[PDB]
């Protein structure tokens, strides 16, 4: 339950425009409170990139605009440069809960490259980890673009849940992503399935592995 | 130029206390409102509190989430702003930013979006000890090999605290290598795994071995990676 | 105007 919202993501490619909104409500936004805007630079601190709607800092660009209306906001980039890609936030104040809200964040992509399929590699739990007595599967996804994946678990066919941790995707050193998940299971639950699948998405198109206890 | 410097961050227990100085230069600090602003791994900015200049008090205000176990106080004699946390838990796990709010005119008040940031000091709410990993390797197989190339790698599992790192080959093979973010699992443990693809042709001529450090557990592990 | 709000604006 959040009183400023934004889409996870948007995308747009070199010298074309973006808009990101920020959802809001009567009790922020709606009720007149200003809209700022912070830029997050990948692995940097927050720099303020609008103030009170639409109000640029001295030395940032006029490629970035900001708009309200009602009880939503929007941020608009035009020009996109590479140098642009960055997680976008909206701050306003909220009544109901008495404090400054943020959305959840927008992060930025510019398609700088062309759509790159994932490789998918399943990996099964080594003999060294057996005799530890742990069992971990490992799904490691490579060289698509853009960012956005979707990693699922399967034991026999039966969508899996607990035991799984999944990292967001990472950039590699040829630009294009990657991305890990894992399933740990202890040995007894490792052998009592027949097979397991990870299937990963990517921009409508499925890569499945999978493997078998018994191979 | 106007510079923020958060301190004292680090691992601390549940139920333990942190306190974070953030240190002011470059600017008339006596005259602005400070922020503190927070970011747990992966996610959203979160608002902490706010701390008003001395000549309207000093009083503060403070989000929901953590209202009753931190406060905010400022000493302008050293241009200091402080965050006290008390009885921390592990989802207080984030960066913790000092801001400055801006005294830029608007029409009628003054805005009061945070116009300075530091880089942030991270705190991490464990309850675990120091444990170095398990190395195992992740071997290549036909499973793994597609069109010429095969993928191994090492899984580096269940360590703390973070961080560790990898090279493969004592650091002569970068190519193809990709070493992957940490995974928190539910045990308070991390772990992650590094990967390279290869020429199929190489296997079993090319020795593969990763290379593993933890500095926190002063830990060293070499590891052959052989095909299956 | 709502951004004179002391709780919304400490420089209010």
């Amino acid at each position: 339950e959040s009183v400023l919202t934004q889409p996870p993501s948007v995308s747009g490619a070199p010298g074309q425009r973006v808009t990101i909104s920020c959802t809001g409500m009567n009790s922020n936004i709606g009720a007149g409170y200003d809209v700022y805007w912070y830029q997050q630079l990948p692995g940097r601190a927050p720099k303020l990139l609008i103030y009170g709607n639409s109000n640029r800092p001295s030395g940032v660009p006029d490629r970035f605009s900001g708009s309200r209306s009602g009880t939503s906001a929007s941020l608009a980039i035009t020009g996109l440069q590479a140098e642009d890609e960055a997680d976008y936030y909206c701050q306003s104040y909220d009544t109901s809960l008495n404090g400054w809200a943020f959305g959840g964040g927008t992060k930025l992509t510019v398609l700088g490259q062309p759509k790159a399929a994932p490789s998918v590699t399943l990996f099964p739990p080594s003999s060294e980890e057996l005799q530890a007595n742990k069992a971990t599967l490992v799904c490691l996804v490579s060289d698509f673009y853009p960012g956005a994946v979707t990693v699922a678990w399967k034991a026999d066919g039966s969508p899996v849940k607990v035991g799984v941790e999944t990292t967001k995707p990472s950039k590699q050193s040829n630009n294009k992503y990657a991305a890990s998940s894992y399933l740990s299971l202890t040995p007894e639950q490792w052998k009592s399935h027949r097979s397991y699948s990870c299937r990963v998405t990517h921009e409508g198109s499925t890569v499945e592995k999978t493997v078998a206890p018994a191979e | 130029e106007v510079q923020l410097v958060e301190s004292g961050g680090g691992l601390v227990q549940p139920g333990r206390s942190l306190r974070l100085p953030c240190t002011a230069s470059g600017f008339s600090f006596g005259d602005h409102a400070m922020s503190w602003v927070r970011q747990a791994p992966g996610k959203g900015l979160e608002w902490v509190g706010f701390i008003r200049k001395t000549t309207y008090g000093a009083t503060t205000h403070y989000a929901a989430a953590v209202r009753g176990r931190f406060t905010i106080s400022r000493d302008d004699s050293k241009s200091i702003v402080y965050l006290q946390m008390n009885s921390l838990k592990t989802e207080d796990t984030a960066v913790y930013f000092c801001t400055r709010v801006q005294l830029d005119y608007g029409p009628g008040y003054q805005y009061y979006g945070m116009d300075v940031w530091g880089q942030g000091t991270t705190v991490t709410v464990s309850s675990a000890s120091t444990k170095g990993p398990s190395v195992f390797p992740l071997a290549p197989s036909s499973k793994s090999t597609s069109g010429g190339t095969a993928a191994l790698g090492c899984l580096v599992k269940d360590y703390f605290p973070e961080p560790v790192t990898v090279s493969w080959n004592s650091g002569a093979l970068t190519s193809g290598v990709h070493t992957f973010p940490a995974v928190l699992q539910s045990s308070g443990l991390y772990s992650l795994s590094s990967v390279v693809t290869v020429p199929s042709s190489s296997l079993g001529t090319q020795t593969y071995i990763c290379n593993v450090n933890h500095k926190p557990s002063n830990t060293k592990v070499d590891k052959k990676v052989e095909p299956k | 105007n709502p951004n004179a709000n002391p709780n919304a604006n400490p420089n209010a």
